[PDB]
């Protein structure tokens, strides 16, 4: 859950 | 349609009756707005960026649309710096990155 | 080549003679690449995004070759968790947003  | 990516890739999304501009963003795997009241039951969620964690509020099957195209998904909600749709909304929509 | 989003979209590239894993990002103006011991000069920059900031290094002029195709231009390095191809590099390998 990773958001860049 | 086809966005080139000399400028950020801004598009208007319609949520919960709201018009709102978000990032097509490939680099994240959710689609994260700024606080906005929605109806749902939400369920709190963490998640990362490239500051570090944050919680959210998390909406389930929530219907966005986005330039015309309709989705239905999570959409989390929280303290994020700008609306970003995700991956999960950008794979219902058929979006591709070509080069 | 046409990506789809059904998984993070990583691609092999080279920068500074090093083969490195790298997510093309639309969400990200500026490339950003986990810390690493390039040569030149640099200048501190912090930028920031979901979770806060993180301080970088600024170099200028780097190339790097993505899936093969060549580009040139400023690279930020700091110790985020994914090497991030931003617009400015993705500009010039022509890479594209489509649905």
């Amino acid at each position: 859950s990773l958001n860049f | 349609p086809q966005i080139t990516l000399w400028k950020r890739p801004l598009v208007t999304i319609r949520i919960g009756g709201q018009l709102k501009e978000a990032l097509l963003d490939t680099g994240a795997d959710d689609t994260v707005l700024e606080e906005m009241n929605l109806p749902g039951k939400w369920k709190p969620k963490m998640i990362g960026g490239i500051g570090g964690f944050i919680k959210v509020r998390q909406y389930d099957q929530i219907p966005v649309e986005i330039c015309g195209h309709k989705a239905i998904g999570t959409v989390l909600v929280g303290p994020t710096p700008v609306n970003i749709i995700g991956r999960n909304l950008l794979t219902q929509i058929g979006c591709t990155l070509n080069f």
